[PDB]
């Protein structure tokens, strides 16, 4: 049975990233913006049924649901050249264009208000899946829809699909700029709470690090959201490369997750991508990916806390000599180029894959690194400190008290602070040799 | 490694132990009863013994026969020296 | 014969954290990994690859009371007519020479670090 | 693991000599001024990784940091055909083009003021080294920046990299010409103090002796700095020849130094090079010429009172040498007792046979460098001390020092440096004595 994944694109950023992801997938699979198979893609070796649905007319329709509480973005997708790729009947958009106002509690209450429409859509799409594996939510924990509505959907999905996986592509906001939303840390903490209790996997996409990368490595002065989303779509393509090119091993998401997330609470995965360059041996590829200046996630390199890699998987796409792969692994081990978790065995995997035949690749070889590395705790600590910094001033709480989640008290905020403390503490235990016994 | 009959036999025993563990977990989705706990402890001891034996065998084989692939398997197993520190045993933690 | 001193110097640099260990803890895979790393990290990589492919690590007979410094040996395998040139007596002579010169290099490294 | 060496080029003279050294290294390795390997040098046996890093574009970049407080020379290098050889990110130039003004105290204060910029550069280069062995500072002891800022940098480098070797190429001022800097002996003494406390080995480069050699032996009437720097680059190449050509013995700078400096305080090495000239040279002829005082490249006073002696001599002979003739030549040199050695230790006379670079055309089948530790350097240190004492006794040029914070209150740091240099001279004399073992 196919293992279908439903992509939920939440709010402006989630919907735009989902649209660009589907555009990239179309280009890699040779599917027209109208859903028509391009002549050059008739002999493809890709399994589309995992992430796309195939219409009876050989039309490939994204298994993507675009949810926004404001019409502007949904209309922009339906007005794009790719408007015909998605089934329009699987798209629910709230007519009340007032949004969640960047408030997690408001997004949650809106998810509750539109629960029936959303769960009816989700159930229709699930019944249209032979063996739906789960949902991948592309959202921000800091926004309104992706945070509030995302938490509501996380709760309702946890109740409705208790056997389906919940993966998130959670875009973290830029930490270095003053957010115009002073409560953004509160929304993010509430979303992290819901991820902690009701989500199976959170992939952290830090917009601050993406901007830093665009400036330092892409030489993009003031990177636009479009360029960031192009990098994101490249990452999503690399994450779907094992789906898009049929291989012999790790052909399912279950094996990937079990290889990447050994601790259910420790489900925050770091990403690495290669090449990340503006317009080669396996060992040289892996060494470049291993260069800290090429990691696309801002995790603090605390020198006091011996952060370590929990696991690394390098998916290398293109013509790769396996003997060079073996030699590269040997050289990396001998050079101790990576510090691994002390409480478990070093999981370092290398997958060789073929590129899509439909996408022109200027690079004979690309690579993605997925890494579970303890320096993410520095990100969680930063988020906790930002939350505590906002809560300590009781700033802008009069509007929170207007919302039901904060109308009586902030206990959900205090629980979120506790959960983030527990996450930090678990990361520290994983920093210790006794973590295996922790 | 199909032609390495002693290794193949040890591997088949390991695979059967893994299957039995998966069966036990699938049969007892809840808390294990004392019987399931005893079975788990027996499996833990057997698997720790067999994985230690495997690692010792692989090191001896490396010392008598320069088999690239056995050495590669051992390197992938112990990339972090986790196995080396555990004496080669997968899952030497007391029942 | 350690004719390229850079390879030997780097091998001893990498091995000192290893050869100080008691001989009972040496395992072939770690030392072969270290040899591979040294080869690729040195200029020997521009030697014909056929030369590289025959440069092996030989572990000696293990007896208690020794550490990796005393137990590490390199080996170079030979086969075919080429092996007709270097016989078992030739290879044992080369081995004795190696085991003496390696100890001398070890002592020189020791005093240099002293 | 490689043992990388970072070259720090300090001030006008240090930077120009470093530029010519790197040019010589490039020529020996067949690297174009743009960093491209020459076709005839694609198959070279030289190890560039010791002193250069290889960039992703197959460019070999010297592990060299060029620091100057004045833009003129740095701009001249960046305007040279070799501008692309050096990493531009490794060049720091103070926007305050005032320099140290030939003032050691000003150079030290400037080193303190630019510590962060300098240590940021040093750390960038260190992170770009897999197994950095140490730093070689090429500077002059007589200037302002190279002396004051050099001593400051020596202190800060000793603190930051306490496990890395510190080698210096120290340019000694001309002893035969009246220094325009009447306080030059003071600046030199302060630098000598820092060399004494924070340097592992000081190769004395006397510009006066180099000029004398260029005139008498190179027939240079009024020798130009270019000709002196060409001689310097020849010396630096000879010092780096064991780095550039992989051998069987003495393949590291640590081992060379340990062979040359048996007494940690007695770490001042004299150099000698042959031939110095604009027939198959035999090992015996090489060694005989090397032993000729007329071939020593340091102008030391022949004090008849102190029986100076060689502590150690290493002859690196490059070219077509028969080793059996090398052994016989060593035997004959010993038999002739051509050198007097320290009585408290064995006579260290080493001979290394090496091959020449295949990329450099050598008209001479055999060249040689001599590195010698010889007690007559004390005559140079004594002369410098006497000049310092002559100035201090006259309070000469102290009005500008009292304006600087290091000398604003007193000259006690100068007096301590004079004491340290006196102790050094006295130790050199004791080392001339059989009782050195008890000294």
């Amino acid at each position: 049975m196919p293992r279908e994944i439903i992509t939920l694109q939440l709010g402006q950023c989630g919907n735009q990233i989902g649209f660009e992801f589907w555009k990239q997938l179309c280009a890699e699979h040779g599917i027209s913006p109208e859903g028509i198979v391009e002549e050059f893609a008739t002999e493809g070796t890709d399994r589309k049924d995992v992430f796309f649905y195939q219409a009876d007319d050989e039309h490939y329709i994204p298994r993507a649901v675009l949810l926004d509480l404001e019409p502007r973005v949904i209309h922009s997708i339906l007005n794009s050249p790719y408007a015909k790729l998605y089934n329009p009947e699987n798209i629910y958009l709230s007519e009340h264009g007032g949004g969640a106002g960047n408030n997690w509690a408001s997004g949650f209450s809106q998810g509750e208000k539109i629960h029936e429409d959303i769960f009816d859509i989700i159930d229709r799409e699930a019944d249209g899946s032979d063996s739906l594996e789960g949902f991948v939510l592309c959202h921000s924990i800091a926004g309104g829809t992706g945070s509030g509505l995302g938490s509501y959907l996380l709760e309702r999905l946890n109740d409705r699909y208790p056997k389906k996986l919940v993966q998130t592509y959670s875009v973290f906001p830029n930490q270095d700029e003053m957010s115009d939303v002073v409560v953004q840390p509160y929304n993010s903490l509430l979303t992290l709470k819901r991820l902690t209790q009701n989500a199976d996997c959170v992939v952290v996409l830090d917009n601050t690090a993406l901007n830093r990368i665009a400036t330092d490595r892409l030489h993009i002065q003031n990177p636009s959201f479009s360029q960031i989303n192009q990098l994101v779509s490249t990452i999503m393509s690399a994450s779907t490369t094992t789906l898009r090119y049929p291989g012999y091993m790790n052909n399912d998401l279950i094996g990937l997750i079990a290889s990447l997330i050994p601790t259910p609470r420790l489900h925050f995965l770091m990403t690495g991508y290669t090449p990340l360059t503006t317009d080669t041996t396996v060992l040289d590829v892996m060494r470049r990916l291993l260069q800290p200046k090429n990691v696309m996630v801002s995790t603090g390199r605390d020198r006091q806390t011996n952060h370590c890699y929990i696991a690394i998987l390098n998916i290398i796409q293109g013509e790769v000599d396996p003997t060079q792969v073996h030699k590269s692994l040997q050289r990396i081990r001998e050079r101790k180029l990576a510090n691994f978790i002390p409480w478990g065995p070093a999981s370092i995997q290398v997958a060789l894959s073929r590129k899509s035949p439909y996408l022109p690749s200027a690079h004979r070889v690309s690579g993605l690194m997925m890494a579970n590395h303890t320096s993410i705790s520095s990100l969680f600590e930063s988020s906790c400190q930002q939350y505590d910094k906002l809560r300590k001033r009781e700033a802008f709480l009069e509007q929170f008290r207007k919302e039901d989640i904060f109308k009586e008290n902030f206990d959900e905020l205090d629980r979120s602070r506790e959960v983030v403390q527990e996450l930090i503490d678990e990361y520290h235990a994983a920093t210790r040799p006794d973590y295996i016994s922790w | 490694f199909i032609l390495l009959k002693p290794v193949f036999h040890c591997l088949n025993e390991i695979l059967d132990l893994c299957h039995s563990f998966c069966s036990l977990v699938s049969q007892n989705l809840g808390p294990l009863d004392e019987r399931g706990a005893a079975q788990l402890s027996i499996l833990v001891k057997g698997f720790s013994r067999q994985s230690s034996l495997l690692f010792k065998i692989l090191s001896s084989v490396r010392n008598h026969q320069i088999n690239s692939d056995l050495a590669q398997l051992l390197l992938r197993l112990d990339y972090n020296k986790y196995y080396t520190q555990a004496g080669g045993t997968l899952g030497s933690f007391g029942m | 014969l350690l004719g390229q001193g850079d390879f030997i110097r780097h091998l001893m640099d990498l091995l000192k954290p290893e050869l100080v260990r008691p001989a009972t803890t040496l395992y072939q895979h770690n030392l072969t990994g270290i040899l591979e790393t040294a080869v690729r990290a040195t200029n020997a990589q521009f030697d014909s690859p056929e030369i590289l492919k025959r440069l092996d690590v030989r572990l000696l007979e293990v007896s208690p009371g020794d550490t990796g410094w005393d137990v590490f040996s390199l080996d170079y395998h030979v086969d075919g007519p080429i092996a007709t040139v270097f016989t078992r007596e030739c290879m044992s002579h080369y081995l004795r020479a190696f085991n003496f010169l390696w100890r001398a290099k070890r002592v020189e490294y020791i005093l240099t670090d002293i």
